[PDB]
């Protein structure tokens, strides 16, 4: 479980208003800690976790300046992209970026990334070597040539290997009481009506952190992902998460099935079954 | 800290 | 192709009638990001807080809408979602089994 710092940028054009909106969020692991929204009056980078509030005005000023610049660059970019794709001004289009760093066990960059999408499809991405780009279509090759000409990749690599990692370590210290403590799931099995073919068993995992978890159903030593409904992991609202897995089983045969829960807050996987 | 590298598409 | 929203309605804690709790509508997997999400009490819109727009590794967006509430035997709760991919509003009812 290597820690990570990641930023998620979304820019959307608004032809009815003749403008665009830019939204940025930052995460450490699965915990959001900052946001920026170009639609806010006098928009600033804003704290979204308690442990980041100890940063002084120099931090918030410098973060605000960078996000204001990025917001303007992405607005102008939406117009360039509309040109590249032969699109009219009637519709709304979406430009996204995500980037971040994972911290290796030696304190060095384990994996850095920076990628971009247009209308929800991969556009251009920094390669694993942090030195070159891969472009998805002919429009993206325009950007790629411009970014090669300007030696952008070298500047991204310096960020990902340097400031990104350094700030991650600092954040991890600042919020160590919450970011560095795993909360195990509280678990239980419920039973519900289904149809003629049997009863539903639902295995719950509640209030865990971080988000990564495995819920599996088994019958007599054999996986049941075949017929099981597995919901997307969802936020509790307090910074922890929830998930469940359900399976229709023959009436009277509930005890032949076990739910198995792997989470890094547990010393060993939990095994549970309907009482 | 967010990236200062912002380049026009 | 636009991607339609997956919608889950659920409480922060297992529901107990008369006990203060939190009601959540988690909407994920959708694209484009323009979307309307309302929590409803007996069909009337609640003034619930909405999270900051973020997205997953596959570029699809997610949002949490949430508010305090105290369940009981009478009041019905649901989540209503409007998106370009939906020709009718998507309504998901809250039951304490999901």
């Amino acid at each position: 479980g290597p820690h990570s710092l990641s930023y998620f940028y979304t820019a959307v054009s608004r032809p009815d208003r003749g403008d665009s909106r830019f939204i940025a969020v930052g995460y450490v692991d699965d915990t959001q800690f900052v946001r920026f929204d170009s639609d806010a009056p006098n928009p600033r980078m804003e704290p979204r976790a308690p442990w980041i509030q100890q940063e002084g005005q120099d931090y918030w000023d410098r973060e605000t300046r960078k996000q204001r610049d990025t917001s303007q660059t992405y607005r102008v970019g939406l117009k360039n992209l509309r040109g590249y794709y032969n699109q009219s001004e009637a519709g709304s289009h979406t430009y996204q970026s995500m980037y971040g760093c994972y911290l290796g066990p030696d304190g060095l960059l384990l994996r850095g990334y920076r990628q971009y999408a247009y209308d929800g499809a991969d556009y251009i991405a920094l390669n694993e070597d942090l030195r070159s780009w891969t472009a998805a279509d002919t429009a993206a090759q325009i950007t790629k040539r411009k970014w090669e000409t300007a030696n952008v990749a070298e500047r991204r690599r310096s960020y990902l290997q340097g400031l990104c990692v350094e700030s991650l370590r600092e954040y991890l210290e600042m919020g160590k009481d919450t970011l560095q403590r795993a909360e195990p799931p509280k678990t239980h099995v419920t039973r519900h009506p289904s149809s003629d073919l049997g009863v539903t068993l639902r295995c719950w995992a509640l209030g865990f952190y971080p988000k990564e978890i495995s819920l599996t159903w088994q019958r007599e030593g054999q996986d049941q992902s075949q017929d099981m409904e597995l919901v997307e992991t969802r936020p509790s609202g307090d910074g922890t998460f929830q998930k469940w897995a359900a399976l229709v089983v023959p009436p009277g045969e509930e005890q032949s099935y076990t739910c198995h829960v792997q989470h890094e807050g547990l010393q060993e996987p939990l095994t549970l079954r309907w009482d | 800290y967010s990236s200062d590298v912002t380049t026009l598409v | 192709v636009a991607r339609p929203p997956k919608v889950q309605v659920y409480s922060r804690h297992p529901a107990e009638n008369g006990k203060p709790n939190y009601l959540n509508c988690y909407v994920s997997g959708f694209h484009p990001p323009q979307i309307e999400i309302d929590l409803l009490k007996n069909g009337e819109k609640m003034n619930a807080e909405q999270s900051d727009l973020s997205f997953s590794k596959d570029w699809s967006f997610y949002l949490l809408v949430h508010t305090e509430f105290t369940p009981n035997a009478v009041d019905q709760y649901s989540c209503r979602v409007k998106h370009v991919t939906l020709d009718k509003p998507k309504i998901v009812k809250w039951d304490r089994d999901h």
